């Protein structure tokens, strides 16, 4: 008689991908689906799939897509999400690749704590005596750790890339028996660096 | 004081925007396709006095080639193809561009994520080489007489999304002109055939219905088609 023409999505992202930042708050509109039906039938938008349906809600008439629970780039970096549009005689579906975008939302975490090391007072200047280690799961500059002492010490230095502690001035057991240094591990995010503190105990032992 | 901080600058992104570099290409793209124009990493591999070292990590199956000096990434697919469809199933490639700052020894990994887009590079395929139905001559108009494309027994297509979903439409048959008039497919997505005109065993006992499956590619002239024949035999009574 007069056969139905099915609707089709028109969003550009179906041809490429959709980028959503991991800091996007629950409740935020993340996009708006767009469809054309030549009959101009009233259209109904939806999301399909168990995984997809818990992350995204879809307003049926307008097609706005909301985030229902928080994304986390550290847990899952991308999804393939299947959307649908239907005209009451038929449902069509199209997948979109969703790339989760990272923000620096993690400070470094130290490993092998507690840090404590015994050294003799005659340890030469330049001797590597200990290695500190922290890791940070954020991408790029936000996951590259730098080490420092806060404040810097006259008796010990720490290699900022490698976390190797060396002795930089002659030790005197009589003047000072133990040191309590604060190691800082920061990432290098440009606008929002994050950092963590850890203690380093250096106990001096005597020869005489 | 942070006086000598300028030396920590090399290996950081020169561009703004988020840390991952994301790009897309079509499947089956040719060897040497430029994946990334320019990584835009501060500093300088090569030249008279290089300030950084660039290399690729987690480059599984060596799909990516780096030019450290120009900071370009290329597709490496000589003697093979980048197939998104089964049985290769390559939907995305993730590699790390490692940048080691020479002066200070810091290491920053710049993640590259490549989204591989599906092309309609496969045609539909009928499970069987031909199809059949028997119908009683007293079968009334409007009855469904064939159902055999149900449940992946008809045409399927290994491509993704609409490139992989099928529409069946009856063709005119020059060797059996009335067959496309006696039978219709009202719902092209199912491919069920219904009787449109009264039958008569005394006048004609066999119809050769030609049915063409096409896939549903966005661009009508990218669509692909396959043809099969449904032979309908009348039974008596
Ligand atoms: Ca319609
Ligand atoms: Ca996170
Ligand atoms: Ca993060
Ligand atoms: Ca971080
Ligand atoms: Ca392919
Ligand atoms: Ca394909
Ligand atoms: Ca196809």
């Amino acid at each position: 008689m007069q056969v139905n023409r099915l609707p089709f999505f028109t969003n550009h992202f179906f041809d490429t991908y959709l980028l959503i930042s991991e800091d996007t708050p629950v409740g935020s509109s993340v996009t708006q689906l767009l469809a054309r039906d030549m009959d101009n039938d009233p259209l109904v938008f939806g999301v399909s799939g168990e995984e997809a349906s818990r992350f995204f809600a879809v307003e049926p008439d307008t097609g706005v897509v909301w985030l229902r629970q928080p994304l986390d780039r550290e847990t899952k970096s991308e999804f393939t999400v299947e959307f649908s549009v239907s005209d009451h005689q038929g449902v069509i579906t199209r997948k979109v690749n969703i790339q989760v975008g990272d923000v620096n939302d993690n400070a470094p975490t130290f490993h092998n704590q507690p840090y404590s090391v015994r050294i003799p007072e005659n340890t030469p200047v330049g001797t590597p005596i200990f290695i500190v280690n922290a890791t940070d799961p954020d991408l790029g500059a936000g996951g590259s750790v730098l080490y420092s002492f806060q404040p810097p010490s006259p008796f010990f230095a720490i290699d900022s890339a490698r976390g190797i502690v060396t002795v930089i001035q002659e030790l005197d057991y009589e003047v000072t028996q133990a040191y309590q240094l604060t190691v800082n591990a920061t990432d290098q995010d440009k606008t929002r660096p994050l950092s963590t503190l850890a203690n380093l105990a250096i106990i001096i032992t005597d020869l005489e | 004081q942070y006086d000598d901080d300028w030396q920590y600058e090399d290996c950081k992104l020169a561009r703004g925007g988020p840390p991952a570099t994301i790009v897309a290409i079509d499947e089956e793209s040719r060897n040497g396709t430029i994946l990334v124009d320019n990584m835009l990493i501060k500093g300088t591999a090569g030249g008279p006095d290089p300030t950084i070292e660039l290399s690729l990590k987690d480059n599984v199956d060596y799909w990516v080639l780096l030019d450290p000096v120009k900071q370009m990434l290329f597709l490496n697919s000589t003697g093979r193809v980048l197939d998104r469809d089964p049985p290769m199933n390559i939907h995305s490639i993730v590699v790390q561009v490692q940048c080691v700052n020479k002066k200070v020894g810091t290491v920053i990994y710049h993640e590259v994520r490549i989204v591989v887009r599906d092309r309609n590079d496969n045609s539909p395929t009928f499970k069987h080489e031909s199809y059949y139905a028997t119908v009683n001559e007293l079968t009334p108009v409007g009855t469904t007489i064939f159902t055999g494309f149900s449940g992946d027994n008809g045409a399927t297509d290994i491509d993704d999304g609409p490139n992989g979903q099928i529409e069946y439409v009856i063709q005119y048959n020059p060797e059996d002109p009335t067959s496309n008039d006696t039978f219709e497919i009202p719902l092209m997505l199912t491919g069920n055939v219904v009787l449109r005109k009264r039958l008569n065993y005394e006048d004609k006992t066999r119809y050769y219905v030609i049915i063409q499956a096409n896939d549903r590619a966005q661009n009508l002239n990218e669509r692909r088609t396959t043809t099969t024949t449904l032979t309908v035999d009348l039974e008596h009574h």
